[PDB]
């Protein structure tokens, strides 16, 4: 599951459980698009201990597309798949 | 040379290989530069910090194209800037990189986790130096970085101005050593664990990883480096080691004061620092 813990028109915030497979992961890298879009996708990447995230600059009312994937220090595995996901509206 | 140790340096040079991008092929998607109050007198500081780091830009087609950039001086600006969201990008991708290369080794993962993190802040920013060094040209005075290479501004200064900042000199005096890529690797172990480090409850096991490290490295170099000139290498490596610890608590400050007056800063970074 990913979860936004708190929202606001502008801004995120969002978190994820960890795995499972970690140690695997080198990072996060995170995603959020606009839902299906014009919008070109925004990816930021974050320690893999982090649990949580920031996101910020959102237009109000605007249902939004948010993509969590896990990096994974070569030769882990733990395989792979998935990227995690969940839209949300302004 | 133990087996123990040959089978340690197999371990860093296997971390080293996946770990690190020698190419910067696969680092894309940066940005580009050009592309009364007070605090104020803060700014006079943060400018003396700038002036400092100060690059050319130069970048190579897949066509054999080549872009320069070079950065404008001083004025009030807010110019000094420009470069930095395109530098905070690259610092980005390398500390990835770094991140990966600690998870390789056994030895780090098996530390507690609390433990991982610490190291990692603390190392972060001197390994990614000590990467750097391995592009950096001294008669260039470019580091050559794929595509990517950024060459140093001439103040004019000189060199002797240009060796006060402990930055710069501590790149050409690294690049005297002519290390192998055994002794780079080994530094970057050393400096990746260090017993010192903020938030570290582990010292003892640290400890004796360090010095266990350290030993490697100074075996390695009696054995494999022929030795009258060389008695002295290791000695000197162990300083730059130290110095590179105290530029990195300079660094810090640094990126705290321009990030108050101006943040570029990743969310990657925020979290390592």
């Amino acid at each position: 599951d990913l979860e936004v813990v708190a929202a606001t028109p502008t801004s995120l915030l969002i978190s994820w459980p960890p795995p499972y497979y970690v140690e695997g992961v080198t990072v996060f890298r995170i995603t959020y698009g606009e839902t299906g879009g014009n919008s070109p996708v925004q990816e930021f990447t974050v320690p893999y201990w982090t649990e949580t995230a920031t996101i910020s600059g959102l237009k109000p009312g605007v249902d939004y597309t948010i993509t969590v994937y896990a990096e994974m220090y070569p030769g882990s595995p733990w395989m792979d798949i998935q990227p995690i996901s969940i839209n949300y509206r302004t | 040379l133990t087996e123990e140790q040959r089978m340690m340096i197999r371990e860093l040079m296997d971390a080293q290989m996946k770990t690190f991008d020698t190419t910067f092929s696969h680092f894309k998607n940066f940005r580009l530069p050009g592309v009364s109050r007070e605090e104020a007198a803060k700014w006079s500081q943060v400018r003396k910090d700038l002036c400092s780091l100060k690059v050319s830009l130069q970048l190579r087609g897949e066509d054999g194209s080549v872009w320069n950039y070079k950065p404008p001086a001083d004025s009030g600006g807010k110019e000094i800037f420009s470069l930095l969201p395109h530098m905070a990008d690259m610092s980005t991708y390398m500390f990835k990189g770094i991140i990966s290369f600690a998870k390789v080794i056994s030895y780090f993962r098996d530390l507690p986790i609390e433990d991982q993190i610490s190291l990692l802040k603390g190392a972060a920013f001197e390994l990614c130096q000590l990467r750097f060094n391995t592009v950096f040209n001294a008669e260039t005075g470019t580091w050559e970085c794929g595509r990517l290479s950024y060459c140093l501004e001439d103040t004019a200064g000189g060199f002797q101005q240009l060796l006060l900042e402990p930055m710069l000199k501590f790149h050409y005096m690294l690049k005297k050593l002519q290390l192998h890529e055994e002794e780079y690797v080994l530094m970057q172990a050393i400096s990746l664990f260090s017993p010192d480090r903020p938030g570290v409850l582990q010292h003892r096991v640290v400890d004796q990883l360090q010095e266990q490290f350290a030993i490697t490295l100074k075996s390695y170099i009696e054995c494999n480096r022929p030795q009258p000139a060389h008695r002295f290498l290791f000695l000197k490596i162990m300083a730059m080691l130290t110095e590179l610890r105290s530029i990195n608590a300079q660094h810090t400050q640094r990126l705290l004061r321009i990030q108050d007056i101006h943040p570029f800063a990743t969310p990657l970074m925020q979290e390592l620092f």
